[PDB]
């Protein structure tokens, strides 16, 4: 099928979150834990150590599915992400499995075309909401959603709009209100009554 | 001699704690302030231009 | 009389740019007209005329313009301007931001159908709000009390409890019942459901008005959302003769909805890049609020609006501080100190007080305590920013005689958990035990007629 990437796939019944996003991680599970259709931010800057995240969710979280998002990342930044996930594994009914599997992966650097950079993630947002539909639980990954508002920033100067706030688009924030609007546990369209869900977990960088 | 020169010590030292104290409560918040609405209006001349 | 002569339809659409699609050889356009567009894969959409010169009128689209074309789109002009049909059923409906239903109940068999914008009252007709609502809520009532016709927004920021405050007020409101309109522009599923479930909650649910634009929802609906809502309430209040409390949620996604639209139109700048007459705009809003002339009803507004970056002096909080009787200010510092309700005092005003206490209204003291609870709460505040420089061995006992006070205030007369519903004469009583704290010759806002029938007590 095909499905335009900035139309909200739909649903019978968009519903609260309940169960706990488990990541193996003590700090995280216990003093601040994540739900299955939650949304969160981390600190996307070098010497923190975001891997850990990534790893944790990939690895061993109770998601079904995974989407990895680029949205402008340096040329060899990204080259060290393509490198190392396919080169996971995983321990499934008592044999050992590939990552890939289950993982998908949207790349971009940061001289790949600006309006790829802006679609970045309405791309994998709309890869994530197809396999929730399907009744599985999506964890969606993005890089850094500073890199995302950078390219919509070239794009309306670009186009001469006004430069309201920071130079950002007037729409800045309505753009990330409706981006993370699509997480959330649902009861999926059509006959065989199922739930599914998307996690955000998306990286800043003040 | 120890206390004389204790008394006076004592003395110093409030004075240098109550100039730390001005530098990190007074001084540097209106500064930052100062600074904050000077990079506001430039974006506002930016915008009328 | 009725519009009986038939409408006409055009696919003379010559260009689309933005928000904005652009018909020509149009037969006499009128301005501010509504526009039905059927799309090419046979989805409608509605706009209205936002410019016309001769043969060409301009449509800004509520739903976008993304998919329009200029050959198979299809536009039908009404014929009139936008108006919203209104009756009293509407009471236990839940509707959109455009007002269509969404409790899977019928659309509304109109009593009248009324223009949108509705019609500036005559200030020779308006009656001045003088009747006291006790919400209960003691750093409200106390010292900033609401008069019933009043506009009085919530200043607060992302992550503060505004919501939860204002579902207080909702459940706590009478004289020392309300209807409810509810419009939400913006909202994230979960204050949507906070509110719906709370009404619900309380058994309110068959007494409130519900419409509802979400995150995801098209953002031109935010900017006539506001408007059916009031409309609503103009109808229920001054033809009905209700008491109608109507509560906009976050005025600050109407206003970002606003700047996005007038932004495609190149229309002169202000502040921060919001268009250069928010002010009337937003004043168009809440003007529409109080009691009239000969008729029994009223309307009261408790706009809800969050500051980017906890800033007042921004154009929305400002330019709104500017037009409403008073503002409630939502405090960061209180919250994450765990107190409820982080209402800070100082920033906050109410206008229509002055009028609606004292002598019958509630006590003789109200005007002076409240006056004085400001003056030793303001001093509190330089004493402990003094402490900060010098420390505590340097402060006189008079400076710790505040810094007691500001101590107890905060716990005795701010903090109050969100469902406890004091009476004025507790919180006044509650406000002259702090004052006690004070040798009377030090309370230096109140008269010797106040201090020797009160603070002996």
């Amino acid at each position: 099928q095909v499905w335009p990437v900035r139309q909200v796939r739909p649903v019978t019944e968009k519903l609260p979150a309940n169960h706990p996003l488990l990541t193996g991680q003590r700090v995280l599970d216990a003093l601040f834990p994540c739900v299955q259709g939650g949304t969160t931010a981390i600190p996307g800057a070098f010497g923190c150590g975001k891997t850990v995240i990534s790893q944790s969710l990939s690895k061993y979280s109770n998601s079904d599915v995974i989407i990895y998002v680029g949205c402008g990342e340096r040329g060899n930044e990204m080259s060290e992400v393509l490198r190392d996930f396919p080169e996971l594994t995983m321990e499934v009914d008592g044999k050992v499995e590939s990552i890939m599997k289950r993982t998908a992966l949207v790349a971009n650097t940061s001289n790949m075309p600006v309006a790829a950079r802006e679609a970045s993630i309405y791309t994998g947002i709309t890869l994530s909401e197809y396999f929730r539909d399907m009744g599985y639980h999506v964890s969606m990954m993005a890089d850094s959603t500073s890199r995302w508002a950078e390219a919509l920033r070239e794009i309306s100067g670009r186009l001469a709009e006004m430069p309201a706030d920071s130079g950002y688009p007037a729409y800045l924030g309505a753009r990330l209100a409706s981006f993370y609007e699509r997480a959330g546990r649902v009861k999926c369209l059509g006959n065989p009554e199922r739930e599914g869900s998307v996690s955000i977990v998306g990286a800043v960088s003040p | 001699s120890l206390q004389t020169s204790f008394v006076t010590l004592d003395e110093a030292i409030k004075i240098t704690n109550r100039r730390v104290n001005a530098i990190e409560h007074v001084i540097i918040p209106r500064i930052e302030r100062t600074l904050a609405y000077i990079i506001t209006e430039l974006d506002e001349r930016e915008r009328e231009e | 009389n009725y519009l009986s002569q038939p409408r006409l339809t055009y696919k003379t659409v010559s260009g689309v740019n933005g928000p904005l699609v652009i018909l020509d050889h149009v037969k006499f356009p009128r301005y501010a007209e509504i526009v039905h567009l059927t799309l090419p894969d046979g989805t409608k959409r509605s706009g209205q005329v936002l410019e016309v010169s001769g043969s060409k009128a301009v449509v800004q689209v509520f739903e976008g313009t993304s998919g329009i074309d200029a050959k198979k789109t299809s536009c039908e002009f009404t014929g009139d301007i936008l108006r919203t049909p209104v009756s009293e059923d509407m009471l236990g409906r839940v509707f959109n931001g455009s007002g269509k239903p969404i409790d899977r109940g019928p659309v509304v068999l109109a009593e009248d159908f009324l223009d949108i914008m509705g019609q500036p009252i005559n200030p020779q007709c308006r009656i001045y709000p003088e009747e006291m609502i006790q919400t209960g809520i003691s750093a409200i009532d106390g010292m900033n009390s609401i008069a019933r016709g009043q506009k009085i927004p919530i200043f607060s920021a992302a992550g503060l409890p505004h919501n939860e405050i204002a579902a207080q007020i909702c459940r706590q409101a009478g004289l020392v019942n309300f209807a409810i309109v509810f419009a939400a522009m913006g909202v994230n599923m979960e204050t949507a459901r906070f509110f719906k479930s709370d009404f619900e909650e309380n058994g309110s649910m068959d007494n409130v008005c519900l419409f509802l634009n979400l995150a995801n929802d098209p953002t031109i609906e935010r900017i006539i959302t506001p408007r059916l809502a009031l409309t609503t309430a103009e109808f229920l209040a001054y033809q009905c003769e209700k008491h109608v409390l109507v509560i906009l949620t976050d005025m600050s996604s109407y206003a970002e909805a606003l700047r996005e639209v007038s932004a495609a139109r190149e229309e002169v700048p202000g502040r921060r890049g919001f268009p250069g007459y928010m002010y009337t705009d937003l004043a168009t809003i809440y003007e529409r609020a109080g009691r009239v002339e000969g008729r029994n009803g009223s309307i009261t507004q408790i706009p809800i609006l969050t500051m980017p970056n906890d800033d007042i002096t921004h154009p929305i909080p400002d330019l709104t501080g500017y037009i409403t009787e008073g503002q409630i200010y939502v405090d960061r510092q209180l919250h994450n100190r765990q107190i409820y309700p982080p209402i800070n005092v100082l920033p906050s005003l109410s206008r229509l007080m002055k009028s609606a206490i004292g002598e019958g209204m509630t006590r003789k003291d109200h005007a002076d305590v409240s006056n004085q609870l400001y003056a030793c709460y303001a001093i509190g505040k330089d004493v402990q920013a003094m402490k900060a420089v010098v420390g505590e061995e340097a402060l006189t006992s008079d400076d710790l005689l505040y810094l007691e006070f500001l101590q107890k205030f905060e716990k005795n007369f701010i903090t109050q958990g969100p469902y406890e519903n004091r009476t004025v004469y507790e919180t006044l009583d509650i406000g002259w035990q702090l004052l006690r704290i004070f040798p009377k010759e030090m309370l230096k806002r109140i008269p010797q007629s106040t201090l020797s029938e009160f603070y002996p007590r």
